[PDB]
């Protein structure tokens, strides 16, 4: 398919190119920290007017 | 300003001849390339990546 011809010659002949494709995907993101103070917030007796 | 070499000036009497005595055996080197790197590109991975 790759030659108009369906008489190849002999030899060896470049065809087209071929690629693994990926399976998994992972996303790996830095390490949860500096929490926020919304739970000390939400959680107290006298809170305002 | 450079110069193409030495000024020699060689005698041209009616009747005079150099005739060598010795001889010297040298031995030149030349350098010629005979081939380049084969490569081949990716027409559908140098274009589009990903």
């Amino acid at each position: 398919c790759t030659l108009k011809s369906f008489t190849v010659e002999k030899g060896i002949y470049q065809t087209s190119n071929f690629r693994v494709q990926p399976t998994e995907s992972i996303v790996r993101f830095p390490n949860i920290t500096n929490l926020c103070p919304f739970d000390e917030v939400f959680n107290a007796t006298r809170f305002a007017s | 300003t450079m110069s193409l070499g030495a000024e020699n000036s060689v005698a041209y009497s009616n009747n005079s001849i150099a005739i060598p005595t010795n001889f010297t055996i040298s031995v030149t080197t030349e350098i010629l390339p005979v081939s380049m790197t084969k490569t081949s590109v990716d027409c559908t991975m140098y274009i589009c990546g990903d």
